[PDB]
DNA sequence: CCCTGGAGAATCCCGGTGCCGAGGCCGCTCAATTGGTCGTAGACAGCTCTAGCACCGCTTAAACGCACGTACGCGCTGTCCCCCGCGTTTTAACCGCCAAGGGGATTACTCCCTAGTCTCCAGGCACGTGTCAGATATATACATCCTGTGCA
DNA sequence: GCACAGGATGTATATATCTGACACGTGCCTGGAGACTAGGGAGTAATCCCCTTGGCGGTTAAAACGCGGGGGACAGCGCGTACGTGCGTTTAAGCGGTGCTAGAGCTGTCTACGACCAATTGAGCGGCCTCGGCACCGGGATTCTCCAGGGC
């Protein structure tokens, strides 16, 4: 009983099944009067459902009214080629550079009203707040959702401080800690409806709830493709430099301010410790790999992959231990690939590509847990190795999905290393119970 | 709740609307105001106590605090000061 | 009956708290006794001393053109005042600044 | 052909500037950083409040600048226009330091 | 097996602060051997002043440095501090 | 006869005696010594009761004692001084 | 009946009154109440102070062929010694003189 | 009584500064500690007879000129 | 006739009171401007003769320390002759 | 243009005098002992807000390295007058001595001023809350350096 | 070799906007005021005698005055060097977030051990005498230094 098929304003492209009835639903919500999350995994075009909304929104209600859409830095290239490629009617315009360029563009485009649509990131928002509380905008748009999912945020007071008619969150993870984000995206949506701080009596009224306020579809309506991916949880045991270390910073000259930080990284490798590593020589042979249990299985399982399909990546949340995971490949000569903060742009992108090239020597890829701007198509991989887990379960989620790409052909073996006996079990369980009360309240 | 913290700010406020009626004072300087005044308090308490305990007595007396002002002050400061004491001391004992 | 109460600060005429430098005074270990004009004499000092204070100040803060008294209106009338420069030395005023001052060998010539 | 001026005027410009305001002159990072690398040798396992700090810095600068205003007098009194460890040291010496 | 250090903590005084130091001072011109002479005369005086903090934190059986404790010790080194309480 | 005098001089000539067991001393030099003596008790008593007062206590102990003397006293004659002083309470527990 | 009287300070093996060191602290207006410990440590680090003093005044003493300290003993003693000279950096000894000292410049080339 | 300044002489600023360790001596020098020696004695004399007059006395004693160097940062040890 | 060079005899003195220990101005003429001082602040006041020694040891000490200090400015100042200009400049950097 | 050779000053070595430090005796008052009690600080439990540790992203001001030119620090020289060493004459400090009286120091007595307690109430402090002063930006007006250029 | 005009730079001045901290209003509770009783501290009077002041005479060391000369202060000059000024590049500071835990401050309770207070006392410590040894004074013979003249 409504559009069931693609729109006349989109050009180029016949919308598929799913963003057409992602649209028909969020056509209710404006109908309706209510404001919703639209968490449709990573890829399966949330942009493009969006973008129609717009036109929509534009064309067949005679609305003009502004409309921004908040974005990373990284998309806003992407966001105003889409806008340019399938709705090229509306108007869009994106604010960015520095003082003079935002200037000039405040004064030129922004200023005398042409524009109708405002493509904006978080940092241009925050320096041009002032100028944007003028406006009374029609349609508040914000990529990534997860970004004001706390409260007492600097970009979650401003948000909320202006003043709008219609509001759209696009998220891919809505919950990925607990409640609290929730509550606070949907209070952010509907101020009115949730205002308060907070299986019958739970699950099924949580879903009852929310489902008026969410539409979430999993990538299951194609697929036709994707093997599965397989978990192996592989256990390890601390070395004699690791268990001493272990015992001694339990027990109490180097500083051990977070007792919990000092104890992951002493589950990681006793070198990341000033004074652990032998003498000023610095030599590197067998007494790195002998010093760490994880380590000793890396290195029993590498050349074993390596023979075998290889293509592996090994993320961490540690820079250092990406330094000495270095050294080891170097040592080993291996081809070691690294994604790391640090990278500059240019780097990243050169890296990933010389690692999907269709035929490379490239073996190892190395990246930070968190560092991926939600991109890095690396389809070609075969092995993810989690050498350390994170509180947060979606991260881990995304480092893995970095290889469960549309393009894998293969299916993929997730080696997460874990110590026996030590925090990094409480960590998995806590990740555990956060990945629990995610499923049973989002993904049913 | 949050415990109960005693300053000068508000005799401060009184003095400032006195000598400047249409005048204002930031937090900042109400804490440097009132530093000062715990200071100069705490110089002429002690320079009491220590005069108290030379010619060997254990009360603090207008004697003691007129004296200590004279050692501390220099000269002008410490003879209005005296002035001003003066006259609080005998409105004080003229009927109360 | 029972008359009503009257505050020694009102008393003395002082916009001061003659009663807290009383308590105070008995607490803080100088001697185990207190006259009852010393309180007094203390509050009226304490008085004149953060008149004059601010009265420079709001002349330095009127020089500057504004309404409010910051650190650096009390530096600048902490220092030019000789009595005040003399009675606060070795003290030293967070955010206050520093007198404009440049030596005669230095200028142009 | 490019506009330059004189060796002192800026000088003169940046002296006058610096006496008419009253921010800190000191990274904050940078001297948090040195604030606890001292502490370390009196005291391991040491934690600081933000206040604390910026006293420290407060300190630190109003301590500097009265030195460098004794220096500049010594250097003066050298019929000098340069200050010189010569003149930071024979203030500290007749100030008891 | 990798290390890198970056430079002294000393060092985060840098050339441009203490020339802004010395302009407040009242200096016109500076020789290059001021900054490492201003660099020892900051560290002792600090020294000082942490010393005597860290003995009051200690004392009052705590872990964390507080303004007061600076406050303190800038008062027995007699360099009496208004503005932090 | 006037009233009475206390002065440590008994106890300064025992502690020379145990010094420099045949070497004297002069009025002058014992005045200088007295003198000495109590200036360095005002000053340790002193930061001893501004310490009681910054904690919000009520009584001087050794722990006051010790850490006016760090305070007060230079490097190593700080530590000599509560090695000392901390050999003396501990005896006095001991045989108490 | 009553044991014998036994001087806290012999208790402690110190040459210095205890009693007196008590007394003084609660005559002094310094705190409420006085430990048992304090006595007996300031008293200590007063022996301690005393005898370095003595030692360093007898020694220059000897170097001077007399068997009597006097106040330029004492001062020679005092700021001959690193540790005691910023301990009394402020004081001036009666009758002390000043050390030998000339600077090389006024010395003849 | 008058004329008493010029009482500290020439001959006594030497031997001060001979104590002090200077060789050359400016004429004008001996003025100026003139009046360098007045503002000192001003000081301490001013503190000290108002020590006297709290206690009472008609007399000036060493220990209120010893308080008065005291308070002045000046401890002098060798009088009480 | 024997004549020492313009420097030696003053080297000589040098040496010979920084030996000595004795006070180096005339006792009635510091009595005499002492009591002239005196007679600013009060009339008819008497002093102890401890009281006029102290005063004059303090005032010894003050002077010697200055002419250090103005040694030092006029040793800075590539001089050998001490001027009113060093003994400003110690006034100056002491903070008097 | 340093090496003897005299003078002048400082230093060691004896011998006689004085006065002050070290010891010994008396007397009193203050510390040691014992007993009793209370209240302060140690110990514990719960809450809430900040600080530390390892990361990521982004923006942009500030540090950094470099080169050129120019005041300036620094050595060097000459001149002159000023301070210094020495001798002579004047002066008042120093020391011993006497004399008189003012005021410091002590004691006895008593009263009145402050500490401590119990009631009672109102003044100050934490908590909300609104709105105006000051910061910031933007565009002119004016005051300052700097240099080239004409001219006597 | 000077004095002025103009250009360029920086700085001061007006105006409009916006925000977050200051100033005000409210409840309540904890500390200040009111009235009263006890007790010891200090005020007052009187006495003693120590110490302070005043005066004098004789020595003599020290200050004042003058002189003759060399050394230091100060002005001028010349140079080559290190610092100021401006510019383009790079770095890291600063701001906004994640994820967790302990530290610290507070409020509120309990409880027990150490410090205060009082009565008795006996030994430690202060004051007064006394005497003998070290410090001091004076005198003589040495060693070192400093200055001048010249044959080095
Ligand atoms: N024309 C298209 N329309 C919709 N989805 C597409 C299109 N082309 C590719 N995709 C899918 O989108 C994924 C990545 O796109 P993404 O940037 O996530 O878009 P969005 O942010 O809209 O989900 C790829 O895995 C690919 O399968």
């Amino acid at each position: 009983t409504r559009f069931e098929d693609s729109p006349s304003y989109v050009k180029w492209g016949k919308l598929r099944d799913y963003q057409v009835r992602g649209l028909n639903w969020l056509i209710s919500l404006y109908e309706n009067g209510i404001n919703g999350i639209l968490a449709d995994e990573m890829g399966l075009g949330k942009t493009l459902q969006t973008i129609s909304l717009l036109g929509y929104m534009k064309h067949y209600r005679n609305i003009p009214g502004p409309h921004m859409v908040l974005v990373p830095k990284s998309t806003l290239h992407n966001w105003m080629s889409e806008f340019k490629r399938w709705v090229p009617t509306l108007r869009s315009v994106c604010l960015i550079g520095d003082k003079e360029q935002r200037a000039a563009f405040v004064r030129d485009v922004l200023l005398p009203g042409e524009w109708d649509v405002c493509v904006t990131s978080y940092e241009m928002l925050i320096k041009e707040k002032s100028v944007f509380k003028k406006f009374n905008w029609r349609y508040l748009v914000i990529d990534e959702a997860h970004r004001i999912k706390n409260e007492k945020s600097k970009l979650s007071e401003i948000v909320r401080e202006f003043k709008t008619t219609n509001r759209l969150l696009l998220t891919g993870t809505p919950l990925q800690n607990n409640l609290h984000e929730l509550w606070s995206l949907l209070n952010f949506l509907l101020p009115d409806v949730f205002n308060s701080a907070d299986d019958q009596k739970l699950v099924e009224r949580l879903h009852m709830v929310l489902r008026p306020f969410l539409l979430r579809r999993i990538k299951a309506d194609v697929e036709k493709s994707l093997p599965p991916k397989k978990e192996v949880k592989i256990y390890v045991g601390l070395s004699k430099m690791q268990r001493e270390w272990y015992t001694r910073i339990l027990m109490k000259k180097m500083r051990l301010l977070n007792i919990l930080m000092q104890l992951r990284k002493c589950c990681n490798h006793p070198y990341l410790f000033d004074g652990a590593e032998p003498g000023p020589p610095y030599t590197t042979d067998m007494h790195l790999v002998t010093n760490s249990g994880k380590m000793v299985v890396l290195d029993k399982l590498l050349p074993k992959l390596k023979e075998q399909g290889s293509r592996v990546l090994i993320f961490s949340q540690m820079t250092r231990v990406l330094d000495i995971l270095e050294d080891y490949c170097m040592w080993r000569n291996y081809e070691y690939c690294r994604l790391d903060g640090q990278t500059p742009h240019d780097e990243r992108q050169d890296s990933i590509n010389a690692y999907n090239e269709p035929n490379s020597t490239k073996f190892v890829f190395m990246l930070s847990t968190r560092a991926g701007g939600l991109g890095i198509n690396l389809a070609t991989a075969d092995v993810v190795i989690l050498y350390d887990s994170d509180w947060n379960p979606q991260v881990d989620l995304q480092a893995m999905d970095r290889a469960h790409r549309i393009g894998q052909t293969k299916t993929v073996r997730v080696f997460r290393f874990i110590t026996d006996n030590t925090v990094e079990e409480r960590i998995v369980e806590r990740a555990e119970m956060k990945l629990r009360l995610d499923s049973i309240v989002i993904q049913q | 709740r949050k415990t109960r913290k005693e300053s000068y700010a508000i005799y401060v406020y009184k003095v400032l609307k006195q000598v400047h009626p249409d005048t204002g004072i930031s937090s900042k300087a109400m804490s440097i105001m009132n530093s000062f005044v715990n200071d100069v308090f705490e110089r002429i308490a002690g320079e009491a106590s220590r005069l108290a305990h030379y010619n060997k007595r254990s009360t603090i007396t207008s004697r003691e605090i007129q004296t200590a002002v004279r050692l501390l002050l220099p000269g002008e400061l410490a003879k209005h000061a005296v002035s001003e004491g003066t006259k609080a001391v005998t409105k004080y004992t003229s009927a109360k | 009956t029972r008359a009503k109460a009257k505050t020694r600060s009102s008393r003395a005429g002082l916009q001061f708290p003659v009663g807290r430098v009383h308590r105070l005074l008995r607490k803080g270990n100088y001697a185990e006794r207190v006259g009852a004009g010393a309180p007094v004499y203390l509050a009226a000092v304490l008085e004149y001393l953060t008149a004059e204070i601010l009265e420079l100040a709001g002349n330095a803060a009127r020089d500057n053109k504004k309404t409010r008294i910051i650190p650096r209106h009390l530096q600048l009338a902490v220092r030019n005042d000789e009595e005040l420069n003399k009675l606060l030395g070795r003290v030293t005023i967070a955010q206050g600044g520093v007198l404009p001052n440049i030596q005669s060998v230095l200028l142009p010539k | 052909k490019p506009h330059r001026y004189r060796p002192g005027t800026v000088a003169l410009r940046e002296i006058r500037r610096y006496q008419k305001s009253t921010e800190l002159l000191i990274r904050k990072l940078p001297f948090q950083r040195l604030v606890r690398e001292i502490a370390q040798d009196f005291k391991t396992d040491l934690r600081f409040q933000s206040s604390a700090v910026m006293a420290l810095q407060e300190a630190s600068e109003a301590y500097l600048v009265g030195l460098f205003e004794d220096t500049n007098l010594c250097a003066i009194h050298a019929k000098r226009v340069t200050i010189m460890p010569k003149d930071i040291q024979l203030a500290r010496r007749i100030r008891g330091e | 097996r990798h290390r890198k250090v970056l430079r002294d903590n000393i060092q985060g005084i840098t050339k441009p602060a203490i020339r802004r130091l010395a302009r407040r001072g009242g200096v016109k011109r500076i020789s290059g051997l001021i900054y490492e002479e201003t660099r020892g005369v900051l560290k002792v005086f600090l020294e000082n002043v942490i010393r005597d903090a860290v003995t009051y934190t200690e004392h009052a059986k705590r872990k964390t440095v507080t303004a007061m404790d600076v406050v303190y010790a800038l008062k027995r080194q007699g360099r009496t501090l208004y503005g932090f309480g």
